[PDB]
């Protein structure tokens, strides 16, 4: 029979996209920060984290 | 200066670069930091760029890095 529910009991949803998002803004907060302490404070300074 | 110790004027007028130059060394080390009070966010490190080279003077001068015991009793170090 279909007592409660056959396909439908956690077979619908899939987290890889979700948590790819999740690495990409990570990384991209990494970059960003990179960005800042290298360009902001090396316009006439030394170089940034080193 | 009390009990008349003649200072030439040669080491006077030395006296005088040093004076001059201290006059620098308080207008750098206020307007830099006034710089960075008032809103000035970035020349903070240009000031201490262009202050370098007092560093090089004060240092080649009488002392370490300010200066210091460049006034002995009769004249100058």
């Amino acid at each position: 029979s279909k007592l409660e529910l056959l396909k439908e009991v956690y077979g619908l949803i899939s987290i890889l996209p979700i948590l790819t998002l999740l690495l990409g803004i990570t990384i991209e907060v990494l970059v960003i920060v990179w960005l800042e302490r290298e360009i902001s404070a090396s316009i006439q300074q030394r170089i940034g984290p080193e | 200066f009390l009990e008349n110790i003649q200072i030439p004027q040669r080491a006077s007028y030395i006296r005088v670069i040093m004076l001059e130059l201290s006059r620098i060394a308080s207008h750098l080390l206020w307007l830099g930091p006034f710089m960075a009070d008032l809103g000035a966010q970035t020349p903070f490190f240009y000031i201490f760029r262009e202050r370098e080279l007092i560093y090089d003077l004060f240092e080649a001068a009488t002392g370490m890095r300010m200066m210091h015991n460049y006034f002995r009793i009769g004249g100058v170090a």
